[PDB]
């Protein structure tokens, strides 16, 4: 026969003309009925066509297909904790997925797969179903049924040809966990194989530092237990008999610098062998070409394991390689940040030789940047001579912006205002934001604090700071309490270490004061201030223009510039007035970030945050005591009210406010309660003493893309501020705050969520220890 | 001015002792980039001089140099071995 | 309610309970101590007026098989080591041949406890604790480790005659394979899914037949605990693979004779030519010797691990890992005793021995059982 | 997105949330079209609507798809001069997007590395449609992006003469001249690099820049 | 709630493509030429134009 025309039904995703180049009969080719199944078999062989019927109409033929194409859509149902795509990637595995062709042959043994991945994922006790739910025109359903029951979970141990370390305490060194006791709850206990080939290493570095060299696992084998959970395993070792690290013969390519390999190949002849003090030996002369510029330095060490007295003897083959690999230095990441910013952030130079910590210095000023998300790079040596290694730093940037909580009464009742804003550089442009300030119908307050941080080249910190207090606390006029303050202050950084840069500035600051409380530790502080008032009277006013030399200092070896997770930072503060000044006196503080690691990952961190200050009088004249320090529903003392922890305005028996706003403000005023009376508000000590013990810890609930944004931790706060000054001769009938053992106690957690306008903290913390004046607001939701 | 704590500048490309030793004059560049490699600098338009140059600063303490250019022929053969200490 | 929000899938209990005769125990004596949780090989053996009860926790004992009454009791939780009294850890069921006792334990070290009082006539540290009971017979202890090691020893002092690597699959894919002799040949099954003969005398291959998948690349159960030990009728291997599939076939050659190449089967006895069995369906039957063509069957204990069949008091015994008996009727697969004696189940096996029925529980341990 | 519904009428919904400018909604029909029919006969051209459609929307990662796609889908194709155009369109949003230009700030300073790759399909337009209606378009891109490369590289140089790696200020500004033969940022470098070798004492090499500085003064 | 006029959302775009200017070739003297050709940065000029930047737009 032969065809004059193929009747092309069924395609549903392929051309008809490259389905008829799949036949082997092409419209006028000579036909067979042996070719007419070989028609049938190579639309089979196309892998699209469900069903083929190659027919004819007598000589020209008429194909009936049915069609294995588009699956319209799979849907999943029952995977509670794997996840979809990792099983659609066993389907992208077996090369189908939605809008593949759909052979439903194809059920069982994806299916088998999907339990073969159940199997493999730490299972075997789940199932899977495919449900095929036909779609419209050719089209497909893939409905999945998982029947999870549970994964298999580890049982037991049996470790043999293992004599001198118990088989517990071994496991104990395993991460092959199959308790969590009931006087001892910790994490769980599941399987996987991952675990036991690496803490078959773990049991590999075990007898190895020991001293045992021809130590050997012979094998392993986990126990098929007929239950799909039961996991026992015996363990086939050879213990190996340890031996005397007794001499290492190192030489090679030493370069010259064998002295200095020398010290680091200082060991004990004779003492039980440590390979993985071999293991870092390697690496020191890795670190020590590594530094000479030896950026290959290929170290093969060799023991020889001499059985014959039970030792052990190292020889090491050293190749250092060339010198001056650093050719040059490329970076990424930069398409919002300044290449200025990343180009001055390194230490190892252009046109040198290999300083290989410089780099890895040069990324810890990266890594204590903070306005990063990764530090990484590619070390890429250049091909051709062993000069050229051009290192392309890579890395991820951050985020910028963030704006304070907390405005108004009302929206159109009187404008009122809280604000706060910081652009974080300007967005990393080298200008380093923070404005904030309040404008309200009984105060108003101005501030600007502006760095550029690297204004120069000695990390030349441009930090310009202004204020301005309109502040008057108005109750119905300025007649109560009023103080405006302004004043600004510029100050820098300076070169002091590499991980230390010192804050120094002058500090300008003028005061203006209008009639203020009956408060006699004020007039107290104004009998220091050689100012003699009205006692009974808030009728008091005052300018003051203090001339104050501000300094500080910071300290930088700890991790993260937005995200540490182990090291510290000691910030030195402080203040001292000068010849000029209206009023003689200092302060100091210092405040600390310090990070202990619980986790060895540092995943689990002990937070080390303390707060220390203090200052009085150079002499005559006295501190302010808005210097004074407050503490309490605040810093990282919180769930208190807002600054409640610290001494008290014992008011005088007053009388005229020149308004007292007639029950409402009373302050032993004309209105009544003519008597001393002790405040509530913690108006502060002249010492600070105060930290909180916190401890970063992971949730096992979030999706981990966002879970390394945030930082949940526990807490205990304590302390107290007191004034050393506080005399209790006259607050005889009252508290004294001339005592450190004041000492509160509030705990709760913390809670850091990583918004995309900077984190967001938000917190509760019971105080279960207070004192006078700790007034109470346990949930906290801050900035 | 006053500063003292600069931290220092410092930079290779440039030889040792036993590294000038270790070539002479009519050497090849080949002959020079068996034994030295590669200098981080040669000559762009001109003949090709092959610079190992050392640079460094100490922090208020001055300036660390040693200058090293090696002017090869036209075949890259060598032709000069400069040596200059700092300025 | 405190634990009322979770969910894992099902599997189905023991419906239709008939007790027309009257099940009863012979006594009580149980060690308690025993398998427990802990799953094991290791099963009773009874002798002489002596049920050989025990634990892998240390503690051996000789219970008076009137009564269970303590003959003798030692212990051998080892007193040193690593530690004091660590407990016995065995491998193996009780083996009782002689004036011996014979256990494999889990440290790869063996005895012979002499049967009278306990008294270790004779230890051997070995290499690898064993998959199997420790076969001791014809002046040699048939071993199939951890390793599925042919190590053959001397039943006086444990003098290892060799050690061979036997079939072999990939982890301990957990099944007695227990080496058995069948006419001064070394018969064992295999964990691999496929069955060996080897000469007994020496330790040398008579034939190894590739027989069946494991798991690796066609995963199969891992909830029937497949007799791997050869049931050898004289010239026919009757045997499980690993899988549980089927096949008889010759002895001396490994020729296929039939086979039921499906099956998922758990415990097995060629009863005559009925053969009667535990599958992982849990389903009862009496296959044929000659085609395994189902002579009965009875599916009335579906999704419950069973112990071995065995036939006590007339009737087909069976009892469970759950601590129901039952009184198989040894015909067509219906309860005419049933009995819940136990709540801890029973993981040992019938040993219907001293004309009594010997099960060792999980931890309500002991129950020698009569109607 | 789009129920099972007639293509064409799917095809004039996102067609008129094209005249609409309803890129948001265009792409809403434009991917049900052909998460149906991909097959369908105006489905590349919906997909030369999507690199239109997705850039419009600002649909970066999808206009890296849908090209990339259009690259395997037809790797022939008359639409390359629209494809490969907007492929550096496409980079050239993706290199400098930043809303400091509002503020009046340079981007020039940050990163060009899809600028680098721009530079690439821009060149690679105007040699695979020398002929193009975006030859021009792509070279004045070409123009604009060489000296932006250039105003990197020089701003990239500059701070090696502030730290003084006087090394490191030759090899990037020869970097500068095997790149640009005419930027005026070069010719700012010129001079610097003549400082760097009067500050490594190569004075007299830096008179041979002093030359090219006299053949290069105006 | 329907909000209305005065400024609902954000516009930006530029010619800036345009706003450049091929820039002034160095000449050099004997001597001192160097190469300053690589690959595209020796950009393939080439011209039939079509509307140059926003003024052309297609589907």
């Amino acid at each position: 026969f032969v065809v004059k025309d193929i009747h092309f039904e069924g395609l549903q995703r392929v051309a008809v003309g490259a389905a008829l180049l799949s036949m082997p009969v092409r419209t006028g080719d000579t036909v067979n009925d042996e070719d007419i199944s070989n028609t049938i078999r190579a639309l089979f062989a196309t892998g699209n066509f469900e069903d083929v019927r190659v027919l004819r109409d007598g000589d020209t033929l008429l194909v009936q297909v049915k069609e294995r194409p588009t699956i319209a859509s799979i849907t999943f149902s029952g995977n509670k904790s794997v996840k979809d795509d990792m099983l659609k990637q066993n389907l992208e595995a077996s090369g189908v997925r939605v809008g593949e062709s759909l052979d439903r042959t194809t059920i069982a043994d994806i299916e088998k797969g999907l339990e073969d991945f159940y199997y493999s994922v730490g299972k075997y006790s789940a199932s899977v179903k495919a449900v095929v739910t036909p779609l419209p025109r050719n089209r497909v359903d893939l409905k999945l049924v998982f029947q999870e029951g549970v994964s298999a979970e580890i049982q037991q141990i049996n470790i043999v040809g293992n004599h001198a370390f118990t088989t517990d305490e071994l496991i104990s060194h395993f991460q092959l966990r199959d308790e969590v006791p009931w006087w001892n709850v910790v994490g769980d206990r599941k399987y996987q194989k991952q675990k036991l080939a690496g803490d078959l290493e773990t049991l590999r570095s075990y007898y190895l530092d020991r001293g045992y060299a021809r130590f050997n696992i012979d094998s392993t084998q986990v126990s098929l237990t007929p239950d799909k959970k039961g996991i026992y395993v015996t363990v086939n070792i050879t213990e190996g008999d340890q031996y005397k690290l007794s001499g290492v013969e190192v030489s090679g390519n030493l370069a010259g610098h064998s002295a200095e390999i020398e010290q680091l190949t200082k060991i004990e002849p004779g003492e039980l062998y440590n390979g993985t003090k071999v293991t870092k030996m390697e690496d020191d002369i890795k670190k020590l070409l590594g530094r000479y510029g030896y950026a290959y330095p290929r170290v093969q060490s060799m023991p020889e394991i001499n059985d014959a007295d039970k030792t052990v003897k190292l020889r090491v083959n050293v190749d250092a390689g060339n010198r001056f690999y650093v050719r040059k230095i490329r970076f990424e990441g930069n398409d919002t940040s300044k290449d200025a910013v990343l180009r001055r952030e390194m230490r190892q130079m252009e046109g040198a030789w290999l300083g290989s910590d410089l780099v890895d210095q040069g990324k810890e000023r990266l890594n204590r940047l903070g306005f990063f998300e990764t530090v990484d790079t590619d070390t890429q040596r250049v091909p051709g001579s062993p000069d050229q290694v051009d290192v392309v730093y890579k890395v991820k940037e951050r985020n910028t912006g963030s704006f304070n909580f907390g405005i108004g009464y009302g929206t159109e009742s009187g404008v009122s205002f809280q604000a706060g804003v910081q652009q974080d550089n300007w967005l990393g442009t080298g200008y380093a934001v923070g404005i904030n300030g309040t404008k309200n119908d009984y105060q108003t307050y101005a501030e600007l604090s502006v760095t550029n941080p690297y204004f120069t080249v000695d990390g030349v910190s441009l930090g310009g700071r202004l204020f301005y207090n309109d502040f008057q606390a108005d109750d119905a006029d300025l007649s109560d309490y009023t103080n405006k303050s302004y004043g600004t202050d510029v100050t820098l950084g300076f070169p002091i270490n590499e991980y230390n840069s010192l804050r120094a500035g002058l500090g300008y600051v003028h005061n203006s004061l209008s009639n203020m409380q009956p408060q006699v530790a004020m007039w107290r502080y104004l009998y220091s201030m050689g100012e003699h008032p009205s006692t009974s009277d808030q009728d008091n006013s005052f300018k003051t223009d203090d001339f104050t030399f501000n300094y500080g200092w910071t300290y930088n070896k700890l991790d993260r510039g937005y995200f540490p997770t182990d090291g510290s930072r000691v910030n030195l503060t402080g203040k001292v007035t000068i010849p000029g000044s209206d009023n003689e006196y200092y302060k100091v503080t210092l405040d600390t970030a310090t990070y202990v690691p619980i986790d060895d990952d540092h995943k689990w961190v002990v937070l080390g945050r303390t707060r220390w200050g203090y200052g009085d009088g150079l002499g005559g004249k006295e501190m302010p005591f808005y210097e004074n320090f407050y503490a309490g529903g605040s810093s990282t003392v919180r769930g208190f009210q807002s600054n409640t922890i610290g001494p008290k305005a014992v008011y005088f028996p007053h009388q005229a406010s020149n308004y007292d706003p007639d029950y409402d403000y009373e302050c032993a005023t004309q209105d009544g309660a003519k008597d001393l009376c002790k405040s509530d508000d913690a108006v502060g000590g002249n010492a600070m003493a105060v930290a909180s013990l916190e401890f970063i810890t992971p949730t096992p609930f979030i999706s981990d893309k966002y879970a390394n944004s945030v930082r949940t931790s526990f807490f205990w706060d304590m302390g107290t501020v007191w004034d050393t000054n506080w005399d209790s001769s006259q607050y005889s009938g009252y508290p004294d705050y001339s005592d450190p053992s004041n000492i509160r106690m509030s705990a709760g957690i913390a809670l850091q969520w990583m918004s995309p306008l900077g984190p967001l903290v938000f917190s509760y913390a019971q105080p279960f220890k207070k004192y006078d004046g700790d007034k109470a607001e346990q949930f906290q939701f801050n900035i | 001015e006053r500063v003292v704590y600069r931290p220092d500048i410092n930079q290779g490309n440039y030889l040792t002792a036993n590294d000038v030793s270790k070539i002479r004059v009519g050497m090849t560049q080949q002959q020079v980039a068996y034994a030295l490699g590669t200098p981080l600098m040669s000559d762009p338009f001109g003949t090709n001089t092959w610079f190992y140059v050392f640079r460094q600063q100490p922090g208020h303490e001055g300036v660390t140099q040693q200058t090293l250019t090696l002017t090869f022929n036209s075949s890259g053969v060598l032709t000069n071995i400069d040596n200059k200490p700092a300025l | 309610l405190f634990n009322s929000e979770e969910d894992v899938v099902k599997m189905s209990p023991l419906p239709t309970v008939e007790n027309q005769f009257t099940p009863t125990t012979a006594w009580s004596t149980s060690v308690g101590s025993g398998i427990g949780n802990f799953y094991s090989n290791l099963h009773p053996a009874l002798a002489d007026n002596v049920v050989y009860a025990a634990d892998r926790a240390g503690l051996v004992k000789a219970l008076n098989a009137d009564d269970g009454k303590e003959i003798w009791s030692v212990s051998l939780a080892e007193k040193d080591g690593w530690f004091s009294k660590e407990p016995a850890l065995l491998s193996g069921g009780v083996t009782v041949s002689g004036g011996h006792v014979y256990i494999g334990s889990e440290k790869a070290q063996v005895y012979a406890l002499n049967t009278s009082d306990g008294t270790v006539a004779w230890q051997t540290k070995v290499a690898g604790e064993a998959l199997s009971r420790p076969v001791v017979s014809d002046g040699l202890v048939l071993i199939h480790t951890s390793n599925g090691q042919l190590q053959a020893l001397n039943e006086a002092d444990g003098a290892v005659k060799w050690t061979v690597n036997l079939d072999m699959p990939s982890l301990s894919l957990r099944g007695e394979s227990a080496p058995t002799t069948a006419f001064g040949a070394a018969v064992v099954g295999g964990d691999n899914g496929r069955v060996s003969a080897v000469l007994m005398e020496q330790g040398q291959m008579i034939w190894q037949q590739r027989i069946s998948q494991a798991t690796g690349s066609t995963e199969i159960d891992r909830l029937s605990d497949v007799d791997t030990t050869p049931v050898v009728v004289n010239g026919v291997v009757f045997a499980l693979a690993y899988n549980g599939n089927l096949t008889a076939l010759d002895l001396r050659s490994g020729q296929i004779m039939w086979k039921r190449e499906l099956g998922s089967v758990n415990d097995f006895i060629v009863d005559g030519n009925r053969i009667y069995l535990v599958d992982q369906n849990d389903r009862v039957m009496a296959l044929t010797i000659d085609g395994g063509v189902t002579l009965w069957t009875q599916s009335d204990l579906l999704h419950r691990l069973l112990t071995s069949p065995v036939l006590y008091n007339g009737n087909l015994v069976v009892g469970d890992s759950e601590g129901y008996l039952h009184w198989i009727n040894v015909e067509d697969g219906r309860f005419v005793a049933q009995q819940k004696v136990d709540s801890s189940g029973f993981q040992t096996e019938p040993v219907a021995a001293d004309g009594k029925l010997l099960i060792q529980a999980k931890d309500g341990t002991v129950y020698s059982i009569t109607r | 997105e789009v129920p099972d519904n007639p293509p064409n009428e799917i095809y004039a919904t996102a067609q008129q949330k094209l005249q609409d400018g309803n890129w948001r909604q265009a792409i809403t029909q434009l991917e049900a079209l052909d998460n149906r029919y991909p097959f369908g006969p105006y489905s590349q051209q919906v997909q030369l609507d999507l690199i239109y459609a997705y850039y419009k929307n600002a649909d970066l990662p999808l206009a890296q798809a849908a090209i990339d796609r259009f690259i395997r889908l037809n790797p022939t194709h008359p639409n390359i001069d629209y494809v490969m155009y907007m492929r550096g369109l496409t980079n050239m949003a993706l290199d400098d997007s930043a809303l400091q230009g509002f503020f009046g700030v340079d981007r020039s300073d940050r990163d060009p590395q899809h600028a680098r790759a721009a530079f690439s399909d821009f060149s690679k337009l105007v040699r695979g449609y020398p002929n193009s209606q975006y030859t021009t378009d792509a070279t004045k891109r070409l123009v604009f992006l060489k000296d932006r490369l250039a105003k990197y590289e020089y701003s990239v140089a500059e701070y090696y003469t502030e730290r003084g790696a006087w090394v490191a200020v030759v090899n990037r500004v020869e970097g500068m001249l095997r790149d640009y033969p005419d930027t005026q940022a070069t010719r700012d470098a010129l001079p610097l690099m003549e400082n760097a070798y009067r500050q490594m004492q190569m004075n007299a090499q830096a008179e041979k820049v002093a030359k090219i500085i006299a053949a290069n003064s105006s | 709630c329907s909000s209305d006029s005065r400024y609902k959302r954000q516009v930006s775009g530029d010619e800036a493509y345009l706003e450049a200017a091929p820039l002034a070739e160095l000449h050099a003297p004997a001597g001192m030429i160097l190469p300053v050709t690589s690959g595209d940065y020796a950009i393939p000029v080439t011209n039939g134009s079509g509307a140059v930047g926003k003024a052309l737009d297609i589907r």
